[PDB]
């Protein structure tokens, strides 16, 4: 090995170093102080004089004198198996656990080769969560992108938390369903606060999540430029797993604004111009960069599932994070402060939540067969429903008939027993069947969108 | 109905109006930048 | 040629030095991969190779090689059932050749090339040639293909093969200038093959369903804007009017979008069903696809290479509906293909030229006479998809500045299932006056008259619906009842296409205008037996209105023996009343 | 004859000369690529070092070996004529008709000078239009300068080719002088969809104010600089027939719009700050060439009347 | 320089009903007039500069059109102030600038037309000065700082734009001149946002 | 103006019932102008006059014709009196301080000659600091009987 | 470095009705108070530091106006202490930064009180800093990157802003310290917009 040292110009979190035009672009080093303390940085901006390497952690122990830098794995990857399926890690890869750091069998690239779509075939077949308003009006299939629409004060992380330790696939509804195929699940978080991701450790061990899902943990007083390196190594060992051994894996990002900043932090430390309200230019192509690595493959029978959440700053969806991602992704789901600030878990009000994926992936054989009418004629029924219960405050109660009088009981004893669950471990059938216990408040032949067979054969 | 959607795009452009001003000022402060790497010789 | 080396990599900006005298845009292969970058800014010895790939893993002092030609397409044979990206790579034998992914740095050629095409020679040795004159055919799928010689050349013509049995590496012909000329040619892209003359719109551009000639001609050689929300089906519409159309090519353009919501396309658009000859529509529609996470400057001319291969099947003599899909995702990469230029925002965030690049896009398509001298138009059927939805984005406002025929798809209409979703209150053409004598000379001459009395009907219907809307429809007067009835069948009837049943796939102009006069002598007729003496509910019960509800079911091929018969029932049905 | 070489630097639609001296701001060169196709540009920033040639179409193909730069004609002037009355002309004032081009008779320069305002009469006599709210409520009194708004999807283009026809002015009415002063109409069109003009070609050729009226139409897929070159040809052909011939043109400036972004995309180039929401802050002063070159001079029987189309962008 | 300045205590006659019934400006006083396009300003500065009780109108009109000057040298030669007789001109001295003239001479125009109403306040007039569209004026300092290239601030106006618009209108005031006369200079000042 | 002038001729400490007894000492007043025209001048100064208060007061007069560098001198050197008048002589020092806003304008000017990288609506970012420095040396010490009570006049741009 | 960290089961007994209620602070947790100017920052400060549950208040004003800092210094140690009965002050390390001191000293005392904080809850005490104005830090951050000819970030913030800010959030959290025994820091930080 070499060692260059002879380094001038330290300023903020860069570094120059002279005469290193072996560093490749994008090349991991670790610089190695003269106090026998070892930091790790990249390589950006080389040149025939000089070199500029971006530092993780902050520069303190440095000076023009006793610093050496030394090249460490010319381009950034990871290795990788199949054995650390209850291993977690920080941004680097980095066991945190205490536990024996593996052996690669692999040696994977970390950033993502885009996938080639001719080899994609349409997502149609779909995976439960346990979330009843999720399953049934508004579903998720293997392979489709679906964020979260959080606000600034609602409990995200423990909607993530139930949701990854709770959806499993399940195949008895499909053609002879085995379950030799097993359910990894990858889980990043990103900009964490110490409690939650003590949170976060107690909610995955303590109902047998640990032993099948990965965790890549990092904290914000970590450096940033490893909360951008994170996703990346989620999303490669998600497809790893899922394109070299047939898997299904579900992938849940937490906190995507969080990288959103660390992406300006980056952009506005290596010097280059922002653009609108103040962030990079090249945001849409590096946010499809980590969302557009999922989807499912003619030929191969993997399925990479993807659930950013993120929130928005003060509520508003021309804010360019959510405008990018409700502007790429399919559809989203939003929670809310109105109906959490009422008082249900999970605070999911459906009527601006929203799949375009649900038409091909749900009916019979794949899931169940009234399943599209159900989930129609509850929104149309909860959506006048709401309009009704803020009506209802002006005109008096006797002063509307029969039949809104229902409506406006239905919602009520909606938003009590279908939305309102805490920790209730829901399936599909009983969701269901309280989806036609509710709709059983309406009288018959109100149930437009809903046809006649159905109705004979569900009715309670 | 109408004067706040006139009164919600004033301030839209008064927003971009602030907005073209910065970018404006980054772009001089970069060129600052290159011209002082030529400056020093 | 020019074999430079690099000085400096900052992100995907490669400063390159020894490239002296090396030109502006060219290809530029960099480094023993070798990217395709492209060349801005010269300074001296220097160039500024921006790099369309990530720059990981390269070096100083790695060999840089240029091309010298700018961003070109490759011509000729064989393009038809093709699927490409960008910059013209053919994707299916990138996934045959090198994985499911797509490795960084790696190159094939659009043309297959290792297909023998069957030559057929057409010119003599001791002709001569100018630039756009076709000298040799080759079938490809039963789609006859004309081979011409590349525009801004001109010889006489000698060496020339006979009915040979080849490849496009065979030069069929030789100039005595020099020059042999091949079956492939290669054009930059940011220009159009130039042509004599552009013409103006005598011809409408037959989509084929009954409402988007009809009330809202768009005229071949034209220009259409759609703006597409989710709960609409704009997917069915794209395929139905490249199923049906008048157009004889259609090159549909991916530039960028959701990639779920492309495969999706992969996997219908070549198993439809071409209705003309009986194969499926690839043999003779051209595909660009692009996902979000490509390189950025092939999703920016994606649709230059799709108008420049529409040009090139305009060339022979053809009929190309150029279809592209939202444009905005175009502006995004514009957009962002610009703030690495450092360039200085606009009104959003966009370049100072994005209405120039809209109108050098848009401008490129009419009806237009070869070079050869024959007649073909390109027209385009391009999209809108507004990311906030709101119609004051400098995208939809300068789409709505050049574009000749606007249209609207609603989420209400879908909803109450009207397909296809088109609002007529918020929906406009230009393409009336210029289609007029066409429209008189060949369909009848009082075909813009009965067009003008439905476009009064459907003002008026949304124009006096309020009272409706508040006091009830049952309470009405005994003109307006005949209003709202004429209108609703109108809607329902006329309007309403269900474009999966097997014979009302398709409405040509007499059957248009057949029920177009039926539904305005229903609608005489019925005013005046309600203006004689009689209310209105007695007339809403009876086999006229199931005859004009079955009138757009019934073939075309038993259309003289249903409309007048039709018409004469309605006169005697209330001639007897 | 006399071409500069040694281009040192290529940026956008920028370049920089190299032992250029004997150059001159604010005139114009011809960029000769080795291929053999040569393009317009303009000569500012001239400094001792170097010059800045703002280029004009746009940059492609070009080298710092055969980028041979050349001075063509300092002053911007143009070779007018009298028989212009009836030509379709280029953005640039290049015929497109299949017609020769035409004989000049002075090459005046296309900025023109301000009037002396000791010089000008009042606008003090009237002329017909064809409108009715026009003519009684407003009223086109000859030899100002008056807009048209409009807006995105509202029929301007037809009032156009309306106002261009059935308008001229009544002699007598007043007393007598009616064969002296016969009527033209210059007609520039800044920025057209192909269909925009067919119609005016349909239209004109049609009512046969093709006998009286002179085109300047854009065709606007054309480089950037024929946009904004085109009203200044098109006022200093209505200045030398209004002003050396004692015409009364009209002048009809079709969309302003299509101008004012090619003004903003231009200005773009020197990173000016931009004004109120991009355009750049001496637009004032380019409307204010382009507007007050009209009026009316004592002595003469001259009267140039502008009437600038302009949509908003929004209402 | 004069000896001392007084206090305005006389009302500069404006002529027009509301704007000395209702807001009136005094013989020393500054007033401003706004107005986007179409509320006039024209017809207003044409009828102080026809009805007041001035002895001498200085009409500094800057980036503006070029039939306003040449209605004012029109019309004027005819008409009559009602003081003396013979014509309006003969009281009116006026500094055109129009909008096509070169951009950098309005900055001279301004401080030639303040500097010929302090020359007639020293001879006992009590000067009228209209001082039109100095928004333009702004817009010559906008030119030449982002042609000198200096930061810009609020929109591109030079951040010394208030430095010289405040000793601009300082300039006008009630003195006593060192001869012993009196004397006033009063501004109308039509800004143009 | 008038407020100011107002709060200058009638505003008096009230000693009776603070329960100290009395010795009932008016007021000094530190008049710093900066870019006041003419009229507020004369109404300032005749307002003094009329209340007597000159023998009394000190005025730092930068107006608006005079140069505008000097703003950025005038409120220090103000104050600079006001402390010595309060803290060596057992003083109850009143300071107007007239029109900050032109005071931020200079600020402005004299931050903007040297590129420096403004915060909102273009000022720099030691406007902060500055207006600091101005302010924060005025209040009351222990023990020593002088005072500073400052009414700075702003000028709200959009009110 | 401290041995571990915990989730928090104690409340921070704030003294305030709403405070506790229905916004309430674990005793490891953080709080972030946002407030325009005139609206009760310090005074609900004051209050927190009059009457919580704390063995030890850490007090940082980092840019702030005098008479706040000499109101508590005379204000205290003429009260009671909530746990024992000693004088107010005997619990509270008050660490200032008035607005006219100099200008680079703020990120010292800010991050001065936090390290003092962490002292004391290395003794198994229950502290609680309460610091106001990390808005002036941020902005002291503005004027010395100011002054390097550097490229500042959203609204002219060198861009390592957030990078500290979180930096400073970590070191709270109701830890087991290295001597066995447990301890607490908890945190109120004011932020002015
Ligand atoms: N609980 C309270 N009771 C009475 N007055 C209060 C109370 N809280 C705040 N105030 C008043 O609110 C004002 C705001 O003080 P301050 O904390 O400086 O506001 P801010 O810091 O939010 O600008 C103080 O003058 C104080 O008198
Ligand atoms: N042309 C100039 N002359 C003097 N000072 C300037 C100029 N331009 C900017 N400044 C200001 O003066 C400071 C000079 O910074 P610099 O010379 O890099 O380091 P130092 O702070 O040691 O002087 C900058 O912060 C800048 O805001
Ligand atoms: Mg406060």
């Amino acid at each position: 090995k070499k060692e260059y040292t002879g380094i001038t110009y330290i300023s903020g979190p860069l570094l120059f170093v002279e005469n290193a035009k072996d560093l490749a672009y994008g090349a991991i080093v670790d610089i190695k102080d003269g106090t026998g303390r070892v930091r790790g940085g990249q390589v950006i901006e080389v040149s025939e004089e000089y070199a500029v390497i971006q530092v993780f952690e902050e520069t303190t122990g440095l000076d023009l004198a006793t610093t050496s830098v030394s090249l460490v794995e010319d381009v950034a990857r990871l290795g990788v198996s199949k054995e650390m399926l209850g291993r977690r890690f920080n941004g680097i890869g980095k066991p945190i656990d205490g536990l024996p750091p593996i052996t690669p069998e692999k040696r994977l690239p970390i950033t993502g080769l885009p996938l080639n779509p001719v080899a994609r075939r349409k997502p149609e077949q779909f995976i439960q969560t346990g979330i009843s308003t999720i399953d049934v009006m508004n579903t998720l299939v293997r392979g489709q992108k679906l964020p979260i629409f959080s606000g600034s004060g609602l409990p995200a992380n423990e909607i993530a938390a139930q949701i990854a330790r709770q959806a499993t696939v399940r195949p008895d509804l499909s053609g002879e369903g085995e379950k030799e195929e097993p359910f990894a699940v990858v889980f990043a978080a990103m900009g964490i606060t110490q409690r939650e991701l003590s949170y976060f450790i107690q909610e995955f061990e303590r109902t047998g999540a640990l032993s099948r899902s990965v965790l890549f943990l990092n904290k914000a007083d970590d450096p940033t430029i490893e909360r951008i390196l994170t996703p990346r190594m989620a999303l490669t060992v998600a497809e790893y797993l899922a394109f070299e051994h047939d898997y299904h894996v579900l992938v849940i990002l937490t906190d995507m604004t969080n990288y959103c900043e660390a992406l300006r932090e980056i952009g506005a430390a290596r010097e280059e111009i922002p653009g609108r309200r103040g962030y990079p230019g090249y945001m849409y192509t590096d946010l499809a960069t980590i969302y557009e690595r999922a989807g499912v493959v003619e030929g191969k029978k993997g399925s990479v599932t993807q659930i950013p959440i993120l929130s928005m700053p003060d509520d508003d969806r021309t804010h360019p994070i959510p405008d990018l991602t409700g502007y790429i992704t399919e559809g989203q789901i939003q929670l809310s402060r109105e109906l959490h600030r009422k008082g249900i878990y999970p605070p999911i009000d459906p009527l601006p939540s929203l799949s375009r994926l649900m038409n091909n992936g749900v009916g019979k054989g794949k899931t169940r067969e009234d399943h599209k009418q159900v989930s129609d004629q509850l929104y149309s029924a909860y959506a006048n429903g709401v309009d009704i219960r803020k009506l209802v405050a002006i005109i008096g109660e006797d002063a509307l008939t029969e039949n809104d009088r229902r409506y406006l009981q239905f919602a009520d004893a909606f938003e009590r027993f279908f939305i309102n669950q805490g920790q209730q471990n829901r399936s599909i059938e009983e969701s269901l069947q309280i989806a036609w216990a509710l709709l059983s408040m309406l009288p018959q032949g109100e149930l437009k969108r809903i046809s006649k067979d159905h109705i004979g054969k569900y009715y309670g | 109905i109408p004067g706040i959607r006139a009164q919600i795009r004033f301030i839209q452009q008064v927003l971009e109006q602030r907005e073209r001003e910065d970018t404006f000022r980054l772009k001089r402060i970069k060129g600052k930048i290159e011209a002082r790497e030529a400056e020093e010789e | 040629m020019i074999q430079g080396v690099i000085q400096k990599i900052a992100g995907p900006a490669v400063i390159a030095k020894g490239m002296l005298g090396a030109r502006m845009y060219d290809i530029c292969k960099v480094g023993e991969e070798g990217l395709v970058g492209e060349i801005i800014r010269l300074d001296g010895d220097t160039a500024f190779v921006q790099v369309y790939e990530d720059t990981s893993g390269l070096k100083v002092g790695e060999p840089v090689v240029s091309t010298g030609l700018p961003l070109a397409v490759e011509l000729g044979p064989g393009m038809l059932n093709g699927i490409y990206d960008g910059i013209q790579r053919p994707l299916e034998r990138i996934r045959e050749k090198t994985g499911i992914y797509i490795t960084r740095g790696v190159v094939v050629h659009a043309l297959d090339r290792e297909k023998k095409w069957a030559w057929t020679p057409m010119v003599k040795p001791g002709d001569e040639v100018r630039g756009g004159m076709v000298l040799g055919t080759v079938p490809e799928f039963g789609f006859t293909h004309k081979i011409l010689v590349p525009p801004d050349v001109r010889g006489r013509v000698k060496e020339v093969k006979p009915a040979g049995e080849y490849t496009v590496e065979e030069p069929v012909v030789v100039l005595e200038d020099g020059t042999e000329l091949k079956m492939y040619h290669t054009w930059p892209v940011r220009r159009a093959r130039p042509v004599q003359r552009k013409l103006d719109p005598n011809t409408p551009f037959l989509t084929g369903m009954r409402i988007l000639d009809v009330l809202f001609p768009v005229a071949m050689g034209g220009t259409a804007a759609i703006p597409g929300p989710f709960g609409s089906g704009k997917t069915v519409t794209q395929q139905s009017l490249a199923k049906w159309s008048n157009a004889d090519v259609v090159v549909y353009v991916g530039c960028g979008e959701r990639g779920n919501e492309m495969t999706d396309v992969l996997v219908e658009f070549p198993e439809l069903t071409d209705p003309k000859t009986g194969g499926p529509l690839m043999h003779r529609t051209v595909l660009i696809a692009n996902t979000s996470n490509m390189p950025v400057a092939a999703r920016e001319a994606s649709i230059y290479v799709g108008v420049t291969i529409a040009e090139y099947f305009r060339d022979q003599g053809f009929s190309v509906a150029l279809m592209a899909d939202s444009t905005s995702r175009w502006a995004e990469a514009l957009r962002e293909i610009s703030s690495r230029l450092e360039e200085m925002p606009a009104e959003e965030g966009y370049p100072p030229y994005l209405a120039a690049r809209l109108a050098a896009f848009y401008e490129r398509a009419g009806k237009v006479i070869t070079l050869g001298g024959e007649e073909g138009a390109v027209t385009i059927v391009g999209a809108v998809s507004p990311p906030g939805g709101d119609m004051s984005e400098p995208v939809t406002q300068s789409t709505l500045r050049i574009v000749g025929a606007f249209w609207r798809l609603d989420a209400s209409l879908a909803f109450r299932r009207h397909f296809p979703a088109i609002n007529w209150n918020g929906s406009y053409s230009l393409f009336t006056s210029a289609l007029d004598p066409w429209y008189r000379e060949n369909v009848a001459e009082d075909y813009p008259e009965l067009r003008d009395a439905i476009s009064e009907l459907l003002q008026r219907e949304a124009g006096l619906q309020e009272i409706v809307q508040l006091v009830g429809p049952d309470a009405l007067q005994d003109a307006e009842r005949l209003v709202i009835e004429v209108g609703r069948i109108i809607r329902e009837d006329f309007l309403q296409q269900n474009a999966y049943h097997e014979v009302d796939a398709y409405c040509s102009m007499k059957k248009a205008y057949g029920i177009m006069k039926m539904i305005l002598a229903f609608y005489k007729e019925a005013e005046a037996a309600i203006k004689r003496g009689v209310s209105i509910d007695e007339i809403l019960q009876l086999p006229v209105l199931e005859r004009i509800g079955r009138a757009r079911y019934v073939s075309e091929e038993e259309f003289p023996a249903y409309f007048e018969e039709a018409m004469k029932e309605i006169q005697g049905a209330f001639k007897a009343l």
